[PDB]
């Protein structure tokens, strides 16, 4: 009956056990095992450095 | 949003929970002509008569 005004909302996430992932895909689908731009010409006939 | 006095997302109190439902805190009522008190006192000192 008599709460208090003016409060403000804090929100939060709890993953356990998940280990996050990004594949290396075009669309981020599973098509195949091997993946899209892993047989790509840009990729694999080519050296790449990562950062 | 807002929800009205009418929301309370649990069940018993969050105030004094341990307390018998029928006990009255350490208060000064008047009924009718003068008050009446009534306390508890856990905490005591040294008094020696006429204290």
């Amino acid at each position: 009956r008599n709460a208090v005004p003016n409060q403000v909302t804090e929100r939060k996430f709890l993953v356990d056990r998940y280990l996050w992932q990004i594949p290396f895909s075009s669309n981020f689908l599973n098509m195949g095992t091997l993946t899209d731009l892993g047989q790509n010409v840009m990729y694999a006939n080519s050296s790449h450095s990562l950062n | 949003l807002d929800r009205g006095p009418s929301f309370k997302p649990y069940g018993g109190t969050a105030y004094n929970p341990l307390a018998p439902k029928s006990a009255p805190i350490n208060s000064a009522f008047t009924v009718g002509n003068d008050t009446h008190f009534v306390a508890q006192l856990p905490q005591t000192y040294a008094a020696g008569g006429t204290g």
